[PDB]
Formats: C-alpha cells, structure tokens, sequence
C-alpha cells in the first residue's frame, strides 16, 4: 500500500507518520488536527485491502464553535460567515456613535476564541 | 394592428379634448384628430416586435471563465446569477417579476500556452460541464467522485463539434422570480440584505475528461442564456446609473441627463 | 437510412434562433401561476404612460429637480420665447432617458404621434396664456411669434383645468423615422411663446413654474431589436 | 398530429409545427401572442373620466 | 344635483371627508380581496379581524418647506406598532393585506407648489459605500419619516443609505417613477391624493416584518413659495387603512 | 437527398435524455414476469411508512440503541422541558438519516404536512400526559410552555392507546421548502413539556422512555433529483 | 366499536384527548352562541377573531399536598394577559364569551382523592 | 402508424412518437406512469383498522 489518504479534518496518529511500508490488512489510526473536533459516530482507522488500496475515508472531524459574539451596545455585529473556526465577524455603531473593527475565531490554547476584544461606541 | 387615424373637420363646440387635469394621473387618451383637421388613412403598422418575448427572447452572454489541463486551476465553477452582466441585467430589470423558461448554450474554446515542450502532437480534447443543485457534494478536486453524476445533469462535448444547449423549466420555489427585494433573511430585520437572500441556484463546473497534449492548454466556456415563454408582471424605470455589485443595486449618484447650451437649443 | 443532405447554415448558432432542444430535467413540476395585478403584454403599454421631461437641463440644473420646472414669469413685454426643442426622442438628450426614450433606445425604426401635456404650477390667483407650436422642417427654428404662428399650434389659457394637451402628429414622408440622428429622417422644432403676459395680483409671487409629460399616441410603433448605448461595463461585477 | 398556422407576412403563407419532446418547456417561442391592455396603466381611476368633459367638474 | 370634487370614504369605525380631491387611483385597476381556496397554500385557518384592523391610522406630521427634499414610508413597518394591526402582525408568522393611502395638504389660494405621492413596490435601496449594505435604521424608520437628501451621500466605511433626491435612492428617474399608481397635489387644484393598493407579491402571503411590500414617496417637483405675511408653516399628513387583512401561523409574540 | 439543417445542439451526451436506440441483440426472448409481492410504483410509498427517530443523539449515544429512547421520569417540579428540535427533515442530524431523510437527500424542494407518532413505553401502571407543539418561525424557540401553548400543540393522555399523533401541518408562504439548510425557507421549532407529572405507583419503575416515529402525509411531494451528501468513495471498489 | 370515556376536542389549532373521562357538562343545557340582531344594545360592528381568541391557553400548575384547601381562579382575569384573548380585551371597551373549563389530574390506582370542580356565576366575596 | 400524447405542463400541448426499431427494447423510457398504492407498506394489517375508532377495543 502508499500512504494513506490525506485529509483536511484530521491528521495521521504518531508513529505511522514516520513509516512508509504497510503490509495488507494493515491498519492506521488518525486524530484530529488544531482545532478539529472527534466525532463520535465516525472511527478514524484506515485499513490496507487486498487490492494495495486504503479503505474509504471520510472527514472524522468538525470545526469546533467559537463562542456567541455578545451584544455591542450601541453597536451592529455582522456575522456573514457564522461563529465557526476560522470565520470573522464585523462591529459596527449607529448613526449618532463613533467607535475594533473586525475580530477573527482563532485557536488559543485547547480551544478557539476571538481575536479583538468588543470595542467602546 | 395599429389604430388607423379618423378625417375630422372645424369645430366650434363646448367640448373641450385637450383641456384636462393631470392631478388625477390618469393619461389623456387624445388623437391627433381633436386639436385639428385631419384625414383618414388606413395604418397597416403592427407592435409585433415590442411584446414582452420578441423583447427578452434573444441569446445573451452572462458569463465566461477559463481553466487548463495542467498546474492548478483544473476545472472551473461559478455560482448561477443573471446579474453578472450589464445588457440582460438592464433588460429584465424593466419588471418587478418575472416567469420564464431558459435555453441554455454553451461556447467552449481552446488556446495553446506558450512553453518549452517539444513534440506535441496534441489529440481531441474532450470537456465536461455538470451542475450541482443546492445541497449536492461539490467536487473539491479535479479526479473527484462526485463527476459521477448519476441523479446530477452533466453534458459531454468533444471540441469540433455544435455548441451543447439545454432547456431548463421554469424553477422556483415561488410564484414567480423577483428581480427586487426589499427585506432580509433574518425575521429580525439582520444579516444580509436584497435580492441576494431570494438567490439559490446552486453552482455549475466544467473540467477536461482528457489532458489531450503533453503541452499546455487552456480552455474557456462561455454560458448564453435565452429566455422563453415569458410572463411579466409590475414594469418600474430603466436604470440611469451604472451597476456596481451583483450581490447589491448600490450605485454612485449621476444627473438625470446630458446638458445643452439654454433652454432654447435645438442642437446637443 | 433516410438520405438526407445538409444545407449551408448547419452547426451554427444564431442568437435569435427559434428551435426545440431537449430538457435537462424531465418531468418537472412548475409551481402553478396566481393572479398577479399588472400584467405587461406590450412594451406600447409602457410607452404610453406620462412620464416628467427633464426640459431645462441646463449647466449643473442636471444635478437636482430644477431640471424639470419650466421658470415662467411676469415681464414688461410680450411674444417672448419660454422653450424651445428639436423632436427626436430617441437622439435629443431632453426625451433621450424618459420611459419613451428609454424604449426607444432598444429600438431602431419609429413611427406615430407624440402627447405633451403641460400643468401650471402656480399660485391658484395667477393666470396666463401661452402658444404652444410645432414646426415641421423645411425652415430652420422659428425665431419669433409671427414665424411660430403658421405651424401647428394650441392656444392654451390657464384656468380650473390646469393641463393642456398638444398632440404631435405624423407629418413625415417616411413611414418609420430613424431614432438615431440622421439628417434625412428629419423631425421638427417645439416651441412655446407668450400670448400675453403673466397676470398676478398683489401680495403673490409672480414667478410660477410649468412643468411637462411625454405620451407616445395609439398608433405608435417601433421596429428593430438593437443594444442600449447608455448601458456599458469594463468588467464582470463582483 | 401537426399544427398549421399562418406566417408574418407583409400587409398591402402557412407553416407546419410537430413537438417531438415530451416536456412542455422544449418548445418554440411564443412569438405571436399580440395583445393588449393599456388600461391598467394608463387610466387606473376609480371614476370614469370621458374626453370631451371637464375632468374636474 | 352633484359635484366630483368632494368624496367620502368610510372605514371600520372611521370616516375620511374631501372638499377638492381628484379622482380616485385603484392600484393597476385590481381592487383589494381575500385569497382563494385555489391559490392558498397554508393549511390552518385564517382570522379576519376585519373591523380593527381595516381602520384609518393617522401618522405624525411633517413640515414643507422652501428646501425639502422629500419623505418615503414603508407601509408594513409604518404602522408595526399601531393599533391592533401591529399587535396581529406581531403574534401572526404569515399576513396579507392592501393598503389605502391617503396623503392630505392644506393651504390658501396665494400659496404655490407640486407634489407627487407614489406608491413603489418592492424599492430596494443603495448605500453611500458601494461595498457593504445599508442598516436597517436608516432604511427603516418607525413612528416617523425618513428624508431624502439634496446633494450626494459621503461614501466612507459606514452603512448609510444614498438619498440623492433625483436618483430616489434606486439609481433611477424620479420622473420615469410614475409607472407606479401615482397622484400629485398641486396646491391651485386639489388638497389631498388618494391611492387604493392591492396585495402585490410573488408569494401569496408573506411575513410582515422581514419584508416591506410597498413603500410609500411624497416629492415635492416645485418648490413651496408664498409671499411675506402668509403662513409659513405648511404641513402633510399621511393616513393609511389596511384593506381585506388576513394572518395565518399563530406563535409567541415577537418583538 | 432530402435537404435538412442540423441545429446547435448535435453530437453531444446530455445525460437526461430520452432517445431512441438500436438494440445490441436482436429478437431476444425475455424471461415472463411473474407475481412478486410488494411492488414500488412511487418513492413517496415509501416515505408514507414510519420510522424511528433518533431524537437522543447526544455525544456517544449514537452507538446505540439509546439514541432511540426520549428519557420522561417523575420530578418534583411542573412544566419542564423534554425535548425540541427543528422542522428540518433533509439537513437536521435528527431527521437526515430517518426513511423521509433518506429520501429527501436525493431532492432539492419538499412540500406537506408531517405525522410524529409518539408511543410510551414505560409500565401499564404510569400514568402522564404531555404537551406537544409546534411553532412556526419568526420569534426563537419557546423556552417555557407559557411561550410553547400558544403555537399548534395536541395534549396526550397516556391510558389503554399508548401512540398519539401530532400533525404538522404545512405553514409555508413559499410552495416547496429548500432541503439543503435556508434562512428564508425556515421551518420551525417542534418541543415537547410535561403537562402534569408521571404518576407512578410502589414497587413501580419511575423512568420511562418514549419512542418517536415519523412518516409523510398524502399531500407530500419533491421536486429536483440531485445526488446524495452522505455517499462517498475515494478509488473504485474490489 | 366504541368506548365513552374517550373524548377529544378541538378549538383553533389545540386539540385536548383524555383516555378516562366522564360525560360533559353543557352548563345550564346552553350551548354558547353569538348575539343576535334582536337582543343586541351597541351599535356599532363587533369584531370576531374566532382563531386566535378561540383556543385552549394552559395556565400554571399546582401541587395537591396531602393539607390542601383548595384554589379558585377569575377566568376574565386569568387570561387577561395571556395571547391575542388579552390584547382584544384590552383595546376593547365591551366584551362577550362563553368559557370551557378542562381541568386534569394524573395519578396511579394506589392513590386516593376526590375534587370538586365548579363554576360559580358572580362569587362575590 | 404514430402515437399522439399530452405533454407536462404547469397546472393553474401534445407530442408526436414513432418507433423505428423492432425490438420493444428500444424505445424511450416510460417517463409517465402516475399511479400509486400505498396500502401494501402503509395499512398492511389484516382487520381493517377506521381512524375514528380506538385502535384496540
Ligand atoms: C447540463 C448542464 C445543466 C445546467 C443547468 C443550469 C440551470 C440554471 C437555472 C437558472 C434559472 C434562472 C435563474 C434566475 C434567477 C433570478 O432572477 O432570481
């Protein structure tokens, strides 16, 4: 067999990352990668058929969800791209307020946060 | 046919044709033959060419985009919208709603890329175009499962041949298509506004089934929209400024006209 | 085996074609049609709608609603000139963006009669009465009242109804006219003058507005698809 | 089952149509649908208003 | 014996009177009804107030003076939180309705100006910055009329509506507008326009408050002008009366 | 010869055609029909039967049959909540992989009613009765049943018939609502509370679970086929 | 065949099944009706909403402890803030409508108890 | 020796089909048979089951 099958979700389990023979009826094992979330109906294991062909993958991780953005007082969140790992919301005030900008869901640390704090408008 | 004119004669009666107010907004339904003398021909003229088909029943170009049979871009996709051109945008824009069926065809062209390459003896390029309804797996690589399309349409067309072209009904989950909105997707008044919440009609890829030459070669594919069996409903003002977005009417603000010299000119 | 034989004009495509070509979803179910109030058949429906003529855009006055008002006032004189235009709608920048012009500019042959209705929009104490005059060419723009007295004119007094209609016919040797600018296709001049002078009592503006519709008539007909030059693009959008 | 119907023709000679799919939306164009209604448009009053009168009277 | 310039309309418990009224515009010749078994959709069953509801409601006032631009009014959000109307629109997920608009002027004889009243399906509107999309506050307003703009909107990072008066906020002709049922009130002629709407969409009902139907746009064309020592302050006032009224989809109320 | 014209349109493989073709072996003699039972004219028989709805789909309980039992046990308190999801047949996880789901993940428009057939399977000596409803879109989810009663809701009484059903009508403005997951084209929220509290005698059980069944009403219909999210394949197979 | 102490009824978008009920009870053998031309007093056009106003509203719950008095509820008043029922009677100056009363209790058959449910016309107190 | 048939179309105009082939094997697919009975999956019970009537009585 080659190497299996990559994918966007998850990433191969140490050691097989280092390993480049695999015998039939070999199995492999993957986890999910920053921040990716397991999930728990899908099994990441991958087995070496008959054919030197690896079986079918699918993606066995989700984008993990950032937290609720708040109210602004006095200020419109535009949110076009929902609260998932790697989206970006927008902060706007009213007509009659002067006010950062934009804040971006990023891993930081075990889990995803925002980027810039709510501004003052 | 059109309305032939009636001989009339001098007048000297308390009828009063011409005068009329305008306040009501109804339009003065006045002939020539009330404010003077006049003969009677026959008119053979006809409006055949100004009903609603005749008008929106021609071919029109709304996009077109190119990719290769080697490096990066493998195959192409676009999002279906009528608004990504100006000539078709500004003619269904003459009506609020609109119910019609479309033709659809498509031109696909090929270009030699100049590179280094020697001996190419290239053979016949052999392209597909599939469409994707809303909700289907998109293909995220060239040697995707999904070109399958088994329940998915797909057209196969080999270069040297007829231009591929399709009829697709009437869809909409409405009564009719809406060239205007004025609401958002949100009850609560948020999130996007425009026509751009009514759109959905799903994204459409072309790929080359073959690479054909040990050369570069980049292909292009035009999509031509014609409109058939047309119903329309509620006309509203052509547009005076230039477009800007598709997603969005917005607009710089222009004058109402070009000017003249005074207001007694007879030349531009 | 049929023998057949394929004629010049096979594997083309003409844009205005008219053939049938299978569907690529068979068996649809469209969504049943509702009565939807104003339903256009025609395009003439369109064109026969009043619609404001932008008559005095003049330097910036393009650039706001003075464009449409017509400034008459009192003066110590009589057979002056108020306006005066060329009749080319489909050319002339005063009806070139009005509804008749905007369908206009789609077509490429016209023919039939024009209706400009005129409403004063004075004081309800202010009077008038003015010449309305259409000139057929021939003889270059009348210059004064005597010359713009021999056409086809309306006298129009100013009173309870506050609009008058003058109905421009069709007085051209050819059956269609050219809607671009062709010199032989020629149309005429609309002109209007003073009949006598604006009369206003004391303690009300003397200076009082007009302003001006365009109708096409019910013989009017248009006959050649072609492109609106106004509309243009240097890229896709978005 | 065929459909023979006039052409456009000059003022002042037939044609032949056969529909060979089964969808209702592979058709021609309905090009000569030629009618009209301006009355919506023009004059959308409640109360009739004739010529010849005074509209306000 | 009888005149035309004088005209009574009767609504639930209210009554509208006119002196020097023009004729009547009935939408596109369609006068406001009900839905038809064979053209509904919704299964549950309907309620029709059809007293409280089908009443003349009466906006604020706006001043005209010798510089306005203009005011517009989204029918659906004008009278949102007005009477049992809103409280029916508020509870209800689906509604259908036509509107009446009356819009009344009062001045003298020695008074002058030009005003058109325009009843515009689905305006949608721009924003000052090409990219981006307007807010709801200032497409919206409650309670209270939004103003057009004499000269162009500043384009900077704001999500401001274009009120540019001769583009209407459309990019179109204000004067290419009257192919929507229209009246104007020439001060010398008629004090008030009455305009009868039916239901106009493409769905036969539709939830009241993410979408604004029709949107009502008072102009004036000629300036207001008068000479020293006549009134200087001339207002306008908008009436409106929801006609054959219907909600389907009962839920939890929404603010 | 018989002189044609060949139209754009000519050589090409458009899969969702219906032509003609010659047959690759002539005069074959195929094997009799014979009576088989159960028969399929339409998919939508298929969607009319019932199927088992796993509402508990929470964390690791989808590998297992717990994901099937809704968890109703007597508590010291009145009004709680028991469960509630959204009116999304073709994109909620709880309807997706449900017969109805299936069936609706090859379409792209669904329009009609839905039937939630409720049965208890707790002892014959408990007792309850629960409170149904359903809440069309335009205010959130009803987060207590003050905000719960008001939408379309059934009250069930458990006794001798251990199923009832709730009908969820079709209260859409649009006729076909989108599979695939659309804000305009919202649904609602369907949630479930106790009425009273499960009376349960000595020696008795006090926790029970309920199993939720759902099918498609006459008026169902889909309008698009389209190709399945779900299946997938990464080289062909054996 | 059929039971009888299977009853279900239906008003607006609610329905209400029991699996042990007794009969019902027609108040004083009358069934609520409209007004009618001869015996009506006000003038002007009533509104009848006939959905919204007509439907089953589910008030609060009370616990039955082994020293329970009793409760009592004014119905004008009790749906006085509750759906459209409230917002009509509050714009309103005059009001008229017949009430349905369904009151359950759940228990198993170890457990003991009765419960009079009554409807008493003008309780002045 | 042709076949003449109504076509889909919306609700709220005729085809023409000829076969070529002599093999029945050859023709085009049977896109309009619209009839259904859901009462073998749906209902499959032996007693007759009315709605209005309890279930088990
Ligand atoms: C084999 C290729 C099939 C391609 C199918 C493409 C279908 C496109 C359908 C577009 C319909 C018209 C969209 C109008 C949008 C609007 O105005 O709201």
């Amino acid at each position: 067999c080659e190497v299996p099958t990559r994918l966007n979700s998850a990433s191969l389990k140490q050691p097989y990352i280092t390993q480049n023979y695999f015998p039939v009826g070999t199995v492999v094992e993957y986890e999910c990668r920053p921040g990716y979330r397991r999930e728990p109906s899908l099994s990441p294991k991958l087995t070496c058929l008959q054919n030197l062909k690896w079986s079918t993958a699918v993606e066995f991780c989700k984008k993990k969800s950032c937290p609720n953005p708040g109210e602004i007082r006095n200020g419109q969140i535009d949110v076009p791209g929902g609260i998932l790992f790697g989206a970006t919301i927008s902060f706007s005030c009213n007509t009659g307020y002067k006010l950062s900008t934009s804040s971006f869901c990023l891993i930081s640390g075990s889990s995803v946060q925002w980027s810039d704090p709510l501004p003052e408008c | 046919r059109v309305a032939d004119t009636v001989g009339t004669g001098p007048t000297n009666s308390e009828a009063i044709p011409a005068l009329t107010a305008a306040e009501t907004g109804h339009t003065s339904q006045v002939v020539p033959g009330d404010t003077m003398q006049t003969r009677h021909v026959k008119n053979y003229h006809s409006r055949s060419e100004s009903t609603v088909e005749n008008f929106l029943c021609r071919s029109a170009c709304v996009y077109f985009t190119e990719y290769k049979n080697s490096g990066s871009k493998r195959y192409a996709e676009w999002v279906v919208t009528t608004r990504q051109a100006a000539q078709l945008r500004r003619k269904l824009e003459f009506f609020t709603y609109i119910r019609f069926d479309l033709e659809l065809t498509f031109v696909i062209t090929s270009t030699q890329q100049p590179s280094t390459t020697q001996n190419q003896d290239a053979q016949i390029l052999t392209h597909q175009i599939m469409y994707v309804p809303p909700g289907g797996p998109v293909p995220d690589k060239v040697d995707s499962y999904v070109w399958q399309t088994s329940t998915n349409p797909s057209v196969f067309w080999t270069e040297g041949n007829a231009p591929p072209r399709m009829s697709i009904p009437f869809l909409s989950i409405g009564n009719a298509y809406s060239n205007f909105y004025d609401g958002w997707s949100e009850f609560s008044r948020n999130g996007v506004y425009g026509i751009n919440t009514l759109n959905n009609m799903g994204t459409l890829y072309a790929r080359h089934v073959n690479t054909g030459s040990t050369g570069p070669i980049k292909s292009t594919i035009r999509i031509y929209f014609k409109p058939k069996h047309v119903k329309a409903w509620i006309p509203r003002p052509p547009r005076l400024c230039q477009y800007e977005k598709a997603k969005n009417v917005n607009f710089q603000p222009s004058g109402v006209t070009t000017t003249r010299q005074s207001i007694t000119t007879m030349t531009n | 085996g049929l023998p057949t034989m394929n004629t010049p004009g096979s594997c083309q495509f003409l844009t205005s074609d008219d053939f049938q070509s299978p569907s690529a979803m068979p068996q649809y179910d469209v969504t049943p049609e509702m009565k939807i109030p104003g339903e256009v058949k025609n395009l003439m429906e369109i064109a026969e709608v009043d619609s404001v003529v932008p008559v005095q855009n003049v330097g910036e006055k393009v650039n706001s609603m003075e464009a449409y008002q017509i400034p008459v006032r009192s003066n110590e004189g009589s057979g002056t000139q108020v306006f005066g235009f060329p009749l080319q709608p489909g050319y002339s920048s005063v009806f070139s963006r009005t509804l008749l012009g905007e369908i206009l500019n789609y077509y490429t042959h016209w023919s039939g009669s024009i209706k400009l209705t005129f409403m004063f929009c004075g004081s309800a104490m202010a009077t008038g009465k003015f010449l309305l005059a259409y000139s057929p060419p021939g003889a270059g723009a009348p210059t004064k009242r005597v010359d713009a007295m021999l056409g086809t004119h309306v006298v129009w007094d100013v009173g309870l109804q506050s609009s008058c209609v003058l109905c421009i016919p069709w007085i051209s040797q050819t059956h269609y006219r050219y809607v671009a600018s062709d010199e032989y296709t020629a149309g005429g001049f609309i002109t209007c003058w003073y009949q006598t002078n604006i009369v206003v009592p004391a303690d009300a503006q003397s200076s009082c507005y007009i302003m001006c519709f365009v109708s096409a008539c019910n013989d009017f007909s248009v006959r050649l698809l072609k492109d609106t030059p106004f509309i243009s693009q240097n890229s896709f959008f978005q | 089952g065929a459909q023979v119907s006039t052409q456009k023709t000059g003022a002042h000679i037939h044609y032949t149509n056969i529909n060979y799919y089964k969808d209702a939306a592979s058709n021609s164009a309905t090009r000569q649908d030629f009618a009209q209604d301006p009355g919506k448009f023009t004059e959308p009053v409640k109360d009739i208003m004739i010529k010849s009168l005074p509209a306000l009277n | 014996g009888y005149s035309d310039r004088v005209r009574s309309i009767t609504l639930g418990n209210s009554t509208i009177t006119t002196q020097e009224c023009a004729n009547v515009v009935v939408g596109y010749g369609v006068w406001p009804d009900y839905l038809k078994d064979s053209e509904a959709t919704a299964e549950d069953q309907p309620t029709q107030p059809d007293v409280a509801t089908c009443r003349f409601y009466t906006l604020d006032s706006v001043q005209w003076q010798k510089t306005s631009p203009g005011w517009w009014w989204k029918l659906p959000d004008a009278l949102s939180n007005l009477g049992l109307f809103g409280q029916n629109m508020q509870y209800h997920y689906l509604g259908r309705t036509g509107y009446t608009i009356h819009v009344q002027c009062n001045a003298s004889k020695f008074h002058q100006g030009c005003l058109l009243v325009v009843c515009v399906p689905e305006a949608e509107m721009g924003c000052a910055t090409l990219d981006n999309t307007p807010s709801s506050a200032e497409l919206l307003g409650g309670d209270a009329a939004k103003e057009f703009a004499g000269e162009p909107i500043a384009s900077g990072s704001n999500k401001l509506v274009q009120r540019v008066v001769y583009n209407a906020g459309m990019g179109i002709g204000v004067g290419n507008l009257t192919i929507f049922p229209h009246q104007w009130i020439n001060l010398r002629t008629n004090n008030s326009a009455t305009i009868v709407m039916p239901y106009t969409n493409s769905v036969p009902m539709d939830n009241m408050f993410r979408h604004n139907n029709i949107t009502l746009m008072v102009i004036p064309f000629v300036p207001l002008d008068y000479c020293p020592g006549s009134t200087t302050y001339v207002p306008i006032t908008v009436t409106i009366a929801p006609m054959c009224a219907e909600y389907n989809g009962l839920r939890l109320a929404s603010h």
